[PDB]
RNA sequence: GGUUGGCCUCGGAUAGCCGGUCCCCCG
RNA sequence: ACGUCGCUUUUUGAUCCUUCGAUGUCGGCUCUUCCUAUCAUUGUGAAGCAGAAUUCACCAAGCGUUGGAUUGUUCACCCA
RNA sequence: UGGGCCACUUUUGGUAAGCAGAACUGGCGCUGCGGGAUGAACCGAACGCCGGGUUAAGGCGCCCGAUGCCGACGCUCAUCAGACCCCAGAAAAGGUGUUGGUUGAUAUAGACAGCAGGACGGUGGCCAUGGAAGUCGGAAUCCGCUAAGGAGUGUGUAACA
RNA sequence: GCUGGGAAGGCCCGGCGGGGAAGGUGGCUCGGGGG
C-alpha cells in the first residue's frame, strides 16, 4: 500500500449465501486507505486474517467515505498499531493532533516511516480513537494543552532564496 | 521532541549591575567589569525588574541539546556576579617527599617559579593569564593563593600550573609530587 | 509490606497517643545504635519513647485528630530529627533524669566538635610502641617507666572544627572523655500547653 | 527579544498560499507546525494554516480559543481590525505596491514626467544647501 | 615523609580514578562510561589498581 | 566581431537590525 | 578453555576466465616507492608500574632496521 | 547448427568460487535504442527515413535536459558521515549520542539525586582453626530494640580495629 | 447528478431546558509588581 492523503472508509461485507447458512452475518471495519480501491483490497486482507474468508467466497456490500464529524474542531487522537520491524513485530500506542481523524492517521503511517523506517505494508493499524486531554501519555501532544499557549517564531528562514536570486541586501531573520 | 518554552532566572544583587548587548553580559560588580558573550549560543536574554533586577534567559522550541545550554548560560553568569562581587581565590598545595618544591613569584603575581620539582634542574616558568594574581599564602608552609574575577581565567591558570608539575616515566601513584588545587573558593566571604 | 508497615505505624502512633495525654517532644543529635537501646531500657520501666519519619507523625496527627482538639500545635512544631517520649509522671522526674543519663560517646571522623577538650601532661601508660601517633600528630613524648608520659598539656582541639582521621584515633587509645551530647529535649506538651 | 507571538487572538497577514494577501486571527494551535485559523471579516473560513505563510502582525484579539466563529467576529468587529489594518504602514506599503504594478503605459509616461520635475527641483535645492553650507570660515 | 592530609589530595588527581578496561582512559571515580570515542562509551570500567 | 541605458563602495547582525537627535569625550 | 563472529591475500589449495603465430621460468645483486597488522625512536594511557627492567594499549610509517660462517636457495641456523 | 553462456525461481557436489552439474521461463549469442557514470546478460523498450505530441524505466544543485515548488512531516553530525535493483564491500558484540515504543516500579502516608545523623544485643552466631570477629570457606537466614540494621554489599586488617 | 438524498459550517443574542466538565472565565485565596 502506497499513501498520500488517506482517507476513513467504512467498508462491510459478508460471505456468500450458501445452502448451509443463508444469511451470513455482516463485519463492518474502518479501513484507511488512499481510495475505495484499495480500501476494498485491504478490507479483503484484514478479515481473511481474522475470519475464514476469500474475496471470492464473500462479497462487499458497503463501501462509503466517513467524514469527519468535526473538521473544526482540534483533538487528540490515540492510535494503537502493530507493525513488522526487521527484527521482529510490535504493539505501538501513538499520538497525534489534527482536525480529521484520517488527517491523524496519515500523519502516524509518515512518523512511523520516519521514525522507525516502517513502510506502509508493515503497519496495521488496529484502533483510533480521540482521546481527552487529560488522557494524553506524550509529552509532544501534552505541551500544547494550554489555554494560553504562547510562542514566537523565532529564526524565519527566507523561503524565496532565487526570487530575486542576486540581490544587494542580505536577508532578514528577524520578523 | 521540541519544547516550547525552556526558561530559567538569575537573581541580580543590589550592589551589581547587569547590562545586555545583545547576547554579551557585562557584569559591573564592586570588584571590577566581567563581560562574556553568548553569541554562539541563540537564547533570548530580558533584564526583568527594575527593583530586584532578574535575568531570564528563554530557548524556544529547543531539542534536547540545547535545551542543556540554558542552565549553562545561567552558571555561567552567577559565576560573573560571584566572581566580580566576592572574587575567586583558588588555593594549591605543593606536596612533596624529599626534594621542596621552591615557588618564586615574579612580576605582580603573573609568572610562577618552579624550581626543585622532583630535585631536576629545569626551571617551571608559568604565566598567570591576565586578570589572575598568584602570590604564596602567609598561613601554611605550601601554598599559592589565586585570585582573580573570572572564574575560567583563575581556574584555568590553576591547572597550568598543576599540569607542569607532573611527574614522567614514573609510577604516578607512588611518586605524588606536585602542586594540587586544594580548594576553591571566594576572598571577602560572604 | 509498605503500606501494612505504614499502616501498623499509624495505628501504633495513633493509639499511643490517645492513651498517653502528655508527651514531650525530644530533638536527635548524633546519637549512636547503643544509646538509643540505653535510653530505651532506662525509659521502658514507666515511659515510652516513639521515633520514626516525621511525616508519619505529622499525617497521623492530621487525619485522625479530630476526636480530640488542642492537638494541632504540633503540627507547626514537628520539624526536624525530633520525636515524642510519652510519659504519666511529672515534668521535673522526667527532664532530671533525661539530662543525668548522657553517654560519653566517641569523637567519629568527619564529625564536628562543640566541646573543647585539651590532653594533660600526664603518664598516660599505654605500651612503649605507639609513638607513632604522637609523633605524627606533633607531640613529643619520652618513655617513662616502661610508659609513655605526656611532658607538658597541648591543645588537641578546637570547638567547632573538623576532627581528623589519626586524630581520633588517640582519642579513643588514651580512654579520655570527648566532646559529648545525648537525647537533648526541644519543648514539652501538657495537655496542650508549650513549655520551654 | 521577540515582541510578536503566536497566540490565540492573534492576527496574522497571510503571505502565500490560497488566501495570500488576507488577514486571519488564531483561533487554536496545532503540532507546532499548523494553527487553526479564521477570518470571519476577512472572507476566510475556518481551517488548519501553516505558520509558514503567516505574518505576524501587531493586533491580538480577545477570545478563548477554539470559540465559535461568532465571537471571533464580535471581538473582530468591536475595535475593528480591518480600519486598523488599512491605516499601518504595512498595508499602505502593500496597496502602494499594488497600485504601481497595475500602472499602464499612460501612467508610467505621467510619472516619469512628474518624478522628472520632482528630482530636479529637489536636487536644485541640495546644491543650494550644499552651497550655503560651504560658507564655514571660523577658527 | 608525605603528612597524610597532602597524600590524600595528591591521591585525588593521581589514584582515585576509574579506568576504561577497553581503552585505559583515566576516568574521574564516578564514571559509568568511558568518555572516549574510540571504545564505543563501554561501561566496562575498573577501578585504578592501588599500591597497596 | 560582440552589444543594444546607468547604479560611484558602510561595516555587518540574523534569539535581531536601520535612521535621526541632545549631553559626555576625542582635536 | 568450551563455543561463536570476522578480517587479510605476504601460505597452500580450489577453479581454468585471459595468454600456447611465446607476457623470458628460482635466488641473489642493484634501486625506487608504497602499506602498517610499530622492532626502535617522538608524545602518551595501563600494570601483578618502588627504582632499574619489562609487559599491554593509543596517536603514529618522519626516520632507521646492520656486518658475517654454512646453504643456489626463498626459508633456516649460529657468530657479533 | 550439433563448443554455448547469463538472470529470477527450484536444485546436486563443494568451505566457497566470476566453480562444476540439472529443471523452468526469458534473454545474450543474432540486438541497436532510453536508463544503471562506465559494462554481452540488469530495468524500460526492441529498430524503414522524418515532423509534432506523450510517456516507460530513470531522473530534475552544477557538470547535464528537467523542482529557480515560498513542496509536506520527521530522523541524523560522523577527527574513516550518508547517498538508490543486479552492484561492485562487511559481522557478532557494544554506546548514559539522540529519537520512538513495551513492560514494571517508587512518589505530598513525600519519591529520585545530593548534603547530614543511626546502621545495635544474643553473637568474636555453628563447623571448618593457626587467626579467621559479618566480609578465605560448608550449611543454615533467627529473636528483641525497633524507624532501621543483612547473625552482612564491598574496602581494609595476620586477626583486630 | 450522486453521497449519510453529503459532512461540517454561517445567521436567527435560538429559544424552554438538562447534563458534563477543563487546555478553568469571573470571583475568591496565596505568592511577585505600577501611585
Ligand atoms: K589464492
Ligand atoms: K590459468
Ligand atoms: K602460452
Ligand atoms: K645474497
Ligand atoms: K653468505
Ligand atoms: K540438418
Ligand atoms: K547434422
Ligand atoms: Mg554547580
Ligand atoms: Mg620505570
Ligand atoms: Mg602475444
Ligand atoms: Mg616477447
Ligand atoms: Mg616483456
Ligand atoms: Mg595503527
Ligand atoms: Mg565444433
Ligand atoms: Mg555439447
Ligand atoms: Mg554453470
Ligand atoms: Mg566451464
Ligand atoms: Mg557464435
Ligand atoms: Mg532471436
Ligand atoms: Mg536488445
Ligand atoms: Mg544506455
Ligand atoms: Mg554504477
Ligand atoms: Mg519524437
Ligand atoms: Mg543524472
Ligand atoms: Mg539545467
Ligand atoms: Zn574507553
Amino acid at each position: 500500500k502506497a499513501s498520500g492523503t488517506l482517507r476513513e472508509y467504512k467498508v462491510v461485507g459478508r460471505c456468500l449465501p450458501t445452502p448451509k447458512c443463508h444469511t451470513p452475518p455482516l463485519y463492518r471495519m474502518r479501513i484507511f486507505a488512499p481510495n475505495h480501491v484499495v480500501a476494498k483490497s485491504r478490507f479483503w486482507y484484514f478479515v481473511s486474517q481474522l475470519k475464514k474468508m476469500k474475496k471470492s467466497s464473500g462479497e462487499i456490500v458497503y463501501c462509503g467515505q466517513v467524514f469527519e464529524k468535526s473538521p473544526l474542531r482540534v483533538k487528540n487522537f490515540g492510535i494503537w498499531l502493530r507493525y513488522d520491524s526487521r527484527s521482529g513485530t510490535h504493539n505501538m500506542y501513538r499520538e497525534y493532533r489534527d482536525l480529521t481523524t484520517a488527517g491523524a492517521v496519515t500523519q502516524c503511517y509518515r512518523d512511523m516511516g520516519a521514525r522507525h523506517r516502517a513502510r506502509a505494508h508493515s503497519i496495521q493499524i488496529m484502533k483510533v480513537e480521540e482521546i481527552a486531554a487529560s488522557k494524553c501519555r506524550r509529552p509532544a501532544v501534552k505541551q500544547f494543552h494550554d489555554s494560553k499557549i504562547k510562542f514566537p517564531l523565532p529564526h524565519r528562514v527566507l523561503r524565496r532564496q532565487h526570487k530575486p536570486r542576486f540581490t544587494t541586501k542580505r536577508p532578514n531573520t528577524f520578523f | 521532541m521540541k519544547t516550547i518554552l525552556s526558561n530559567q532566572t538569575v537573581d541580580i544583587p543590589e550592589n551589581v549591575d547587569i547590562t545586555l548587548k545583545g547576547r554579551t553580559v557585562i557584569v559591573k560588580g564592586p570588584r571590577g567589569t566581567l563581560r562574556r558573550d553568548f553569541n554562539h549560543i541563540n537564547v533570548e536574554l530580558s533584564l526583568l525588574g527594575k527593583k530586584k533586577k532578574r535575568l531570564r534567559v528563554d530557548k524556544w522550541w529547543g531539542n534536547r541539546k540545547e535545551l542543556a545550554t540554558v542552565r549553562t548560560i545561567c552558571s555561567h553568569v552567577q559565576n560573573m556576579i560571584k566572581g566580580v562581587t566576592l572574587g575567586f581565590r583558588y588555593k594549591m598545595r605543593s606536596v612533596y617527599a624529599h626534594f621542596p618544591i621552591n615557588v618564586v613569584i615574579q612580576e605582580n603575581g603573573s609568572l610562577v617559579e618552579i624550581r626543585n620539582f622532583l630535585g631536576e634542574k629545569y626551571i617551571r616558568r608559568v604565566r598567570m593569564r591576565p586578570g589572575v594574581a598568584c602570590s604564596v599564602s602567609q598561613a601554611q608552609k605550601d601554598e599559592l593563593i589565586l585570585e582573580g574575577n573570572d572564574i575560567e581565567l583563575v581556574s584555568n591558570s590553576a591547572a597550568l600550573i598543576q599540569q607542569a608539575t607532573t611527574v614522567k616515566n614514573k609510577d604516578i601513584r607512588k611518586f605524588l609530587d606536585g602542586i594540587y588545587v586544594s580548594e576553591k573558593g571566594t576572598v571577602q566571604q560572604a | 509490606d509498605r503500606a501494612t508497615w505504614k499502616s501498623n505505624y499509624f495505628l501504633k502512633i495513633i493509639q499511643l497517643l490517645d492513651d498517653y495525654p502528655k508527651c514531650f517532644i525530644v530533638g536527635a543529635d548524633n546519637v549512636g545504635s547503643k544509646q538509643m537501646q540505653q535510653i530505651r531500657m532506662s525509659l521502658r520501666g514507666k515511659a515510652v519513647v516513639l521515633m520514626g519519619k516525621n511525616t508519619m507523625m505529622r499525617k497521623a496527627i492530621r487525619g485522625h485528630l479530630e476526636n480530640n482538639p488542642a492537638l494541632e500545635k504540633l503540627l507547626p512544631h514537628i520539624r526536624g530529627n525530633v520525636g515524642f517520649v510519652f510519659t504519666k509522671e511529672d515534668l521535673t522526674e522526667i527532664r532530671d533524669m533525661l539530662l543525668a543519663n548522657k553517654v560519653p560517646a566517641a569523637a567519629r571522623a568527619g564529625a564536628i566538635a562543640p566541646c573543647e577538650v585539651t590532653v594533660p601532661a600526664q603518664n598516660t601508660g599505654l605500651g612503649p610502641e605507639k609513638t607513632s601517633f604522637f609523633q605524627a600528630l606533633g607531640i613529643t613524648t619520652k618513655i617513662s617507666r616502661g610508659t609513655i608520659e605526656i611532658l607538658s598539656d597541648v591543645q588537641l582541639i578546637k570547638t567547632g572544627d573538623k576532627v581528623g582521621a589519626s586524630e581520633a584515633t588517640l582519642l579513643n587509645m588514651l580512654n579520655i572523655s570527648p566532646f559529648s551530647f545525648g537525647l537533648v529535649i526541644q519543648q514539652v506538651f501538657d495537655n496542650g500547653s508549650i513549655y520551654n | 527579544v521577540f515582541r510578536r507571538f503566536v497566540e490565540v487572538g492573534r492576527v496574522a497577514y497571510v503571505s502565500f498560499g490560497p488566501h495570500a494577501g488576507k488577514l486571519v486571527a488564531i483561533v487554536d494551535v496545532i503540532d507546532q507546525n499548523r494553527a487553526l485559523v479564521d477570518g470571519p471579516c476577512t472572507q476566510v473560513r475556518r481551517q488548519a494554516m501553516p505558520f509558514k505563510c503567516m505574518q505576524l502582525t501587531d493586533f491580538i484579539l480577545k477570545f478563548p480559543h477554539s470559540a465559535h466563529q461568532k465571537y471571533v467576529r464580535q471581538a473582530w468587529q468591536k475595535a475593528d481590525i480591518n480600519t486598523k489594518w488599512a491605516a499601518t504602514r504595512w498595508a499602505k506599503k502593500i496597496e502602494a505596491r499594488e497600485r504601481k504594478a497595475k500602472m499602464t503605459d499612460f501612467d508610467r509616461f505621467k510619472v516619469m514626467k512628474a518624478k522628472k520635475m520632482r528630482n530636479r527641483i529637489i536636487k536644485n535645492e541640495v546644491k543650494k544647501l550644499q552651497k550655503a553650507a560651504l560658507l564655514k570660515a571660523s577658527p | 615523609i608525605i603528612e597524610p592530609s597532602l597524600r590524600q589530595l595528591a591521591q585525588k588527581y593521581n589514584c582515585d580514578k576509574m579506568i576504561c578496561r577497553k581503552c585505559y582512559a583515566r576516568l574521574h571515580p564516578r564514571a559509568v562510561n568511558c568518555r572516549k570515542k574510540k571504545c564505543g562509551h563501554t561501561n566496562n570500567l575498573r577501578p585504578k589498581k592501588k599500591v597497596k
